[PDB]
């Protein structure tokens, strides 16, 4: 079995360009900046498929 | 260490001196709720010429807010570039360009 | 002091639990140079009413 990745996601390199320290909420949290939109999203909840 | 004025001004032309200097660039940041401290840090005696020139790299480290630390230094693609050994024997860059 | 979701959940009608809450107003800004940690920090409980 393998699972099948699903209608919504994009698919994306990894590369280290992608993620960064950054400040968010008093903490310095890993982010991963999209490279679609090039949004950041500190907390690894909450990120795009 | 630390030089004396006096010293700066009084030493026979020859002597040695030594003078250190700060890179701040790294030093913390105070926290937004501490209280001053009184007290000013100063500094007498300068460079008249610039001072890191052996330096090949510079604070080697992330920023939270930016995407680099604003004095930081890359090396110089020269250091990388391994070239090549000529006929002669003497080294060489990498050509520019073909041809 | 913490309160598991078990005991929210089981505990007879008229038991008062003691939940605690930080004000993490005057929590210590990182310093910018410090490189990130793992984990994250959750809430599962909350109040109804301020």
């Amino acid at each position: 079995f393998v699972p099948d990745v699903p209608e919504g996601y994009v698919a994306v390199q990894y590369a280290h360009r992608l993620f960064s320290s950054s400040l968010a909420n008093k903490r310095n949290r890993v982010t991963y900046t999209h490279p679609p939109t090039g949004m950041a999203y500190p907390s690894p909840t909450g990120r795009p498929h | 260490q630390h030089v004396d004025a006096e010293s700066i001004m009084t030493a026979p032309k020859g002597k040695l001196f030594h003078l250190q200097f700060m890179d701040g660039l790294l030093r913390p940041e105070p926290s937004a709720f501490d209280p001053p401290a009184s007290g000013e840090d100063m500094r007498l005696i300068y460079p008249l010429q610039p001072i890191s020139v052996a330096r090949s790299m510079r604070a080697i480290v992330n920023h939270n807010e930016v995407d680099r630390p604003r004095g930081a230094v890359a090396p110089s693609s020269y250091e990388m570039d391994t070239g090549t050994l000529s006929r002669n024997g003497d080294l060489l860059y990498s050509p520019v360009a073909n041809g």
